[PDB]
């Protein structure tokens, strides 16, 4: 089916989620995505400078995202949506998308920002 | 848009050994890099090739791979080394030896690992990849082995980009090793998950177009990919010189690809003359069509009558008028269509490049797709059921740490293989 | 009182090139922009110099790289020239969904400015293809936006329909099957455009046996000079593009125009000829002439209407139009009474410096409708069900996120498409 | 604005014998002091450097500190030993033999006396003071030992002005004494409280720089501080000669130690390349912050892929456009912010000189804190560990009169060390 | 009829390196002060020469060594040449109290011989940085001298806020949260500077991919002149600073505008140009042609100046208001009406001799408030919160004697900078 579970895990692999230090963080988002009937995959950032906080699946029908792992909220509307982000394989990094709608192509994403628990 | 050339083994080095220098000849640019042509077209498109260096020195993307220098070391003796860099010079001690299970499992993987960090180094200054070529031997330990292990790591890498190699299929009359067979077989096995298109090369079939239509005496390595590197050129420059039918090869990557295991390509060349008929014939596209149909200009030893054609790409070169094009694309069509699958009205892509190679003002490559590409593969298979039953220099492999199963289910990858063209053939 | 070419694709864009040089042709106008006196297709600077009205889209740029570096570059502005980096790679998925939604942004954004420095735009028109990428999918891409954003303006396609017998990608019936029901859904009008049919204008009417695709652009963008530049011009009996698109298309769905046009004289020719208005028209009603592989005669025509150029005498054009009616083997419908629109200009014809038609003193474009056209929809449509009854090249598509049920009911879109023209052919 | 580079040890002297070898060259004035230059840079800011004398005579405002005249006899004998005054031979005899509790506490304390008289003598002819240098070994026992007592005077002196040294980290290669490891870490027990900032040196580390990335054959120990005195020339003068982003080293100093006792730099020099990639490269600032991001161009043998980054100074050389410089430097932080700490967002410091170098158009010089430095230093405790129990040749410093909860506590402070990067670490 | 630019730190010297240079290009001024015919910057002496009425403060000499060696050094007199010796280490505590307190003395007292030699004083403009040392902390310690001198004079400020993606020092968040509230406690006016928008100026509105600190202060400096000296300058309706000062600014605490200007035109895109006074104005709405990275779609419009150069008909502006009207996504409030304040100059703008600006007929400034302004606080504020929780580089102020308590303070004066543009955004 549509799902870009392979390049979300090779951006896994690249620079996003592991290094040395969070390689035990990293299992356990290996073990999630395999056990994950969902098709897309969504990483939610905190900010432009790429720093994880949670990893979604989109259901399509409902179009909100839910947590398998990671720090954030449990359910996220398209209005919590601000920006969405592309990760390109060659250029190994995450580039910018003007406004759209959600699409399969939409590799990751970002929050408003007041969603933050003070 | 741009290519990376990564050449593998005793034979891909020295079969783009002779590609990179057309393709410099090609844009007239100094053995040392400095651009001496004079077209903008030899001035625009450098970029899908060459990494523009400070004061005009324009460094060839391409990387040169063996576990043994003497290969590297006779480019870099020789001529057109003086190009290349240092950084494409990675090499280990000591080779393989011809063998898969040194080069692709025990010996080959720790130099791949600095060899894919050169692929990053290059990678990253690259601005826009569109993919990555590769050209090796089926029987090449260092050649294929290390490229299954390339291929299978760059498609973890890259599975967007355009996953090519050239790879040469061992001819049933030039034999070295015994154990060759073992090594295409585990090839095929792995080239088929990992890459999405190839080109078939006999030199058994090189050595009839040099001797039968070309007239030669004395086919030499380079002589013989001389033939292949102007076949070679002949796809990738239509992507970068502009033409009406500007066709990528990710747009034939679509037409010519039915389905995803089927992916095996018949190249072809089509002003094939010798120097005699120079003055007994007449250059026309009718003339270069008949050419293209011939099954003495293939280059891989397969009958294009026995089998039936799946898909067939018309790369063109030079000035030609469309309706001398499309008329005598349908003539073919209209002489031959019992060669032809039924499922498909047209199954001829055109590809028109109106810049015209030197020398000849007109030229043409075919690139087909049949159902008897398996002959060469039934050659492959019959001669490895014989060898696995008395494992003959088995134990070469067997101390390696492989097993008996794994080479099974690698015939049994190729019993899927040979059942896949029978089922478009009939 | 303006309008806006659109050129998307590899194949437009040659269009264009030859469109807009042919524009210069209207008022020998200088690469610069320099022209004594006009502002339809231009925007006209304070310097006395005039910029093309126009919208340049490929996702490829060497076809840029050829109009960037050529001639009238000085006339043409980066704003139109929008060029993509990645290829469609010859796909509806990736020119309507994948690749093309990245340049849209732009692409539409671009639009806004231009449209918003007309005053009173009367619409636009589209050049591309059925069975390409750029031309198939990010059309449909465009097209859905721009009926969004500009509902009552004119949304013209001048479109490429590929040749049963001539196809340069195999995948151009399995493109145009997605392109056809959403250009179904958004056009107001629509042709077709068969190289194959020029192919034989170019070896019998002119006699040419080497052309190439800038000539056959060369005969098509003179007829298109006459169908557009030519209503804005001031003539005998002036009428404009939006009082056909009420006249020639009587129907919700309908608008498949087929546009003719026969004076097509070599230069050596002229020296023997003589063409009334009515002898022209003769030559309108031959099946070579009719720039589609299509039979006029098994096909009902609904409609006719007639664009003139040059010298035309209306009282002759009446004698011609009891000419057809005379001549009657054309199958008229009895939908409509008489119904045979005219269009007069009084402004004489051009001819290309470089061209291989000769100077006439009259020029007749001739637009129909008839239920033939989907015998070449069913040309169309025995291409596409073998492949998808053998499902090849299905992974390219569900390689690029499509539903195979989507395929089908666009076949039964396409068949609808067949069924509409049936209800125009069976009743009467 | 003044800088002096009181120099110790067998090393430092040697070490910066190099340094004012460049500085001389850098501003092209000769061995006898006289200045034959043609720019206002290299004459504008002679102060901070040089102290003139009548007759276009140039003092190089640095001391030659050791305990033996040897090193200094030969810097004398040598060339550019005659631009020094004989106020800056200052000697005893005879020398500590590397040892610490000699020179730190017994024998160097008298000689020290007459080398900080000569540091009131150039600093009441100093005008404006900025801050003092030092350069020597870890291992050094009349370099460092005597300078950890040097830095503690000067302190009491001068709290004000920068408090650098350059000190050299002991190889796990390179070996000459045992009591090695006793001499690093009875440095770094005052070092830390003792100094504002200092440098992690490994001739290890320079060996393979020579090796795996200049490829030189023999690496003498002129030409491994070649490489150090081009990054000890490429900080300073960045504060000396204008730029864009004048930033002092005082202004480094704050925006690199987010934590007092953490003021430990990891250097890297970008333009590294080989002479026959001098044909083959391009000078781009992606160039160079892609062998700034380099562990193979670091000067120390520590793993920058391993811990995270702390504070990251990025030293640029020449005339470059901020947009090349602040996208690349964001698109560093695009690629590698794992390998950054979290709570601050930007960890690298952009420091622009627009006044080039000699020779090449664009130099750039990298400036690293991480928490894997601590690497070295577990080399330096854990070698500690066993030797504080076997006690071996400790009679030598047992009779100069030390102690070992004195050695424990010293141990201490690096078992602190260790613990105040893991601290913010994770 | 006077005043005097302050040019205070590294970056607004270097600022002024280019706004006296375009001060020299207003009426074509030499290097030693011939000019033919205008005394508001200047102090005219007996021998017929000009000498500007600047302030250049730099603890490093380095950049005043680059400015009294420069060119028009003659122009500038030692007077105006103040220079410190020890630098601000880019700090606060000694920007403001610590190394700047031994300068400011000699400061003030070079600021009441020239304003004792101006008549009719109408203030100043000073120009710094938000997170600089010197630009930060002793703009700090001169507004809060200079307010308690002169309080009734124009306190200006044209300050660089810097980039949330790029910085060239850490403890630039750190510094700006002291710098803030003490700006808002003196300053009349403050404007917000983001090097990181003027880039994707220079790369789209002029195509430079290689710009430096001098060609952006070129396109800062050439807003700033019409800005500064074109409002005393003749024209056809000739409004000064201080009418914007109450108009622009109905808040006790607001004062924070958005300066924009959007003819920026490369010398290749100038050709293809013909722009309106209403198609600039369209220009001027652009979130790519803000100067700060924001987005004006979610922020609150409070207020529109409007200033003009060269081709201007008020009628036409008359409809180029209506224009703003009519296109209106603009979400103005409903505390004023419609309060779009107009200034026109007569009198053409000025091109740089090696500039990257061609000549145009017409320049449009326009100074805005909104609301999203305090989204870009919300991203410093963000930096320093981190910072303040880790508690790192806090000792480079407590050894030089800062209270963490007044770090908080003046983030709850950041916050409730937060609470000044909420209950603007909230209450309508
Ligand atoms: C023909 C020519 O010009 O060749 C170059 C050269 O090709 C290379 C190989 C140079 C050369 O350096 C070395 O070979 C070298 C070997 C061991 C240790 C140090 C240097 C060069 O010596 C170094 C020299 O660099 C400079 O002059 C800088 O200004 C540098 N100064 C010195 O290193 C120096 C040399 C002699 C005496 C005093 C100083 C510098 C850099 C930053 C700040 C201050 C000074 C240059 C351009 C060259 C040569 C001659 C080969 C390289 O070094 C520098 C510092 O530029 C090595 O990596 C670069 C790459 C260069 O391409
Ligand atoms: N008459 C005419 N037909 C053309 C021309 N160029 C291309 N075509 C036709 O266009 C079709 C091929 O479409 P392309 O233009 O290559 O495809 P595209 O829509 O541009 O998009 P991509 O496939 O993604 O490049 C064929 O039917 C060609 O015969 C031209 O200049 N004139
Ligand atoms: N637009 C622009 N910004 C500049 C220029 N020079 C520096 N900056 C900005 O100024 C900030 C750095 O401030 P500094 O000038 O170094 O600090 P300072 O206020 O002069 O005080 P010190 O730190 O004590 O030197 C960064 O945001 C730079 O981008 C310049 O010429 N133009
Ligand atoms: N066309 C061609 N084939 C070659 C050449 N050298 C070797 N081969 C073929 O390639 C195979 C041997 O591969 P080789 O490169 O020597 O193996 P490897 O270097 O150990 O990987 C055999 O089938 C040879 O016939 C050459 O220069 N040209
Ligand atoms: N890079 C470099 N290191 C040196 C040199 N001489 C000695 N060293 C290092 O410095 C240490 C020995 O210090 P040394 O200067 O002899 O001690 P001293 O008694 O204080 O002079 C060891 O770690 C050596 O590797 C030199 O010329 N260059
Ligand atoms: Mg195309
Ligand atoms: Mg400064």
């Amino acid at each position: 089916a549509k799902s870009n579970k392979f390049i979300i895990h090779n951006a896994l692999s690249h620079c996003c989620l592991a290094g040395k230090v969070n390689e035990p963080q990293k299992n356990r988002i290996l073990e999630e995505i395999e056990k994950s009937k969902a098709n897309h995959f969504l990483i939610l950032f905190r900010d432009s400078s790429c720093q994880f906080r949670a990893l979604y699946t989109l259901s399509g029908e409902t179009e909100e995202l839910s947590r398998l792992a990671g720090y954030g909220p449990r359910t996220v509307t398209p209005a919590m949506v601000e920006g969405i982000y592309k990760y390109n394989s060659d250029r190994k990094r995450f580039t910018q998308i003007p406004a759209k709608t959600m699409s399969m192509s939409v590799d990751a994403f970002t929050i408003q920002g007041h969603l933050w628990q003070s | 848009r741009e290519i990376v050339h990564i050449q593998a083994g005793q034979c891909g080095n020295q079969i783009g050994a002779k590609f990179w220098e057309v393709i410099s000849d090609e844009h007239g640019i100094d053995p040392t890099g400095s651009y001496h042509g004079d077209s903008d077209l030899q001035l625009e498109r450098i970029n899908v090739y060459y990494n523009e260096a400070a004061g005009n020195k324009y460094v060839p993307r391409a990387i040169l791979v063996d576990l043994e220098p003497g290969t590297m070391d006779s480019v870099r003796s020789g001529p057109f080394g003086q190009i290349f860099r240092p950084d494409n010079f990675v090499f280990g001690q000591s080779g393989a030896g011809n063998n898969w299970a040194k080069g692709h499992y025990t010996e080959g993987a720790e130099l791949v690992d600095s060899v894919l960090d050169v692929v990053r180094k290059e990678s990253e200054s690259c601005d826009c990849l569109q993919g990555f070529q590769l050209t090796h031997s089926l029987g090449g330990g260092t050649g294929s082995g290390m490229g299954t292990l390339l291929i299978s790591k760059i498609r973890e890498e890259y599975p967007d980009r355009i996953m090519n190699t050239f790879s040469v299929v061992p001819s049933p009359k030039v034999s070295d090793t015994v154990v060759e067979p073992y090594n295409a077989t585990l090839s095929v096995h792995q080239l088929v998950e990992n890459t999405d298109e190839t080109y078939c090369i006999d030199n058994e079939a090189l050595y009839d177009i040099c001797f039968r239509t070309l007239k030669l005496t004395t086919p030499t390595y380079g002589d013989l990919n001389h033939l292949v590197s102007a076949t070679m050129s002949g796809v990738t420059t239509c992507l970068r010189f502009p033409g009406q039918l500007n066709a990528d090869l990710r747009k034939l990557a679509v037409n010519m690809v039915p389905f995803p295991r089927l992916h095996f390509f018949m190249p072809g060349f089509a002003p094939l003359t010798s120097r005699g008929s120079q003055q007994y014939r007449a250059l026309t596209v009718p003339e270069l069509t008949q050419q293209m149909f011939d099954a003495k200009n293939m280059m891989a030893a397969c009958d294009p009558r026995h089998g039936r054609y799946l898909t067939v790409a018309a790369v063109f070169r030079g000035r030609m008028s469309m309706k001398e094009v499309d008329e005598q694309m349908l003539n073919v069509q209209n002489k031959n269509s019992s060669y032809f699958v039924e499922w498909i009205p047209n199954n001829v892509k055109t590809a028109v490049c109106d810049i015209p190679p030197r020398g000849l003002k007109m030229s043409a490559t075919f690139i087909g797709n049949s159902t008897a590409i398996q002959e060469l593969f039934k050659r492959i298979s019959e001669q490895f059921t014989a060898m696995f039953r008395r494992k003959a220099f088995l134990h070469w492999y067997t101390g390696e740490g492989m097993d008996e199963m794994e080479f099974t289910e690698a015939e049994s990858n190729m019993n899927d293989l040979v059942s896949e063209y029978q089922q478009y053939q009939d | 009182r303006e309008c806006i070419s659109i050129h998307v694709g590899q194949a437009g864009v040659q269009i264009g090139n030859a469109c807009w040089e042919l524009y210069c042709l209207e008022h020998g106008i200088q690469p610069d922009g320099q022209m004594p006196s006009f502002n339809t297709f231009f925007s006209e600077t304070g310097a006395g110099k005039h910029v093309p009205r126009a919208v340049f889209v490929d996702l490829e740029p060497t076809v840029i790289d050829e109009v960037r570096t050529g001639t009238y570059r000085q006339l043409f502005h980066p704003e139109q020239l929008i060029t993509g980096k990645e290829d469609a790679a010859n796909n509806y998925a990736r020119g309507h969904y994948t690749i093309g939604k990245e340049i849209i942004d732009l692409v539409l954004d671009r639009i806004r400015k231009l449209a918003d420095q007309c005053t009173g735009l009367q619409g636009f028109s589209v050049f591309h293809s059925f069975g390409g990428g750029t031309g198939s999918g990010f059309t449909s891409l465009l097209m859905e936006r721009l009926s969004v954003d500009y509902g009552k303006k004119s949304k013209l396609e001048f479109s490429i329909y590929p040749a049963p017998q001539v196809s340069t990608a195999v995948v151009e019936p399995y493109n145009s099957i997605l392109t056809t029901h959403t250009t179904l859904e958004h056009s107001d009008c629509a042709f077709m455009v068969d190289n194959e049919a020029i192919y034989d204008i170019c070896r019998r009417n002119l006699d040419i046996e080497r052309p190439t695709y800038t000539n056959l652009n060369r005969l098509i963008g003179q007829i298109v000079s006459s169908i557009t530049a030519s209503l804005r011009f001031d003539g005998a009996l002036n009428v404009d593009l939006t009082e056909f698109q009420t006249n020639l298309v009587p129907y919700p769905r309908g608008h498949f125009p087929l546009a003719t046009y026969a004076p097509v004289i070599s230069a050596e020719k002229a020296y023997h000829e003589q063409l009334s208005v009515a002898e022209i028209t003769n030559a309108c009603f031959e099946p070579a002439n009719q720039m589609v592989k299509c039979d006029p005669r098994h096909g009902k025509y609904m409609a006719c209407c007639l664009l003139y150029r040059g010298d035309v005498v209306p009282k002759d054009v009446n004698a011609a139009i009891a000419t057809i009616k005379t001549k009657r083997t054309i199958q008229f419908v009895d939908w409509c009474p008489t119904g045979f629109k005219v269009g007069i200009n009084y402004e004489p014809p051009t001819v290309v410096p470089g061209g291989d038609l000769a100077k006439v003193q009259r020029a007749v474009c001739m637009l129909s409708n008839t239920t033939a056209i989907a015998e070449a929809w069913a040309r169309l449509d025995h291409k596409f069900d073998l492949m998808y009854a053998k499902r090849a090249f299905v992974h390219w598509y569900v390689g690029e996120g499509m539903e195979e049920g989507e395929f089908s009911e666009a076949r039964e879109d396409m068949a609808a498409l067949e069924k509409d023209y049936e209800e125009v052919g069976v009743d009467s």
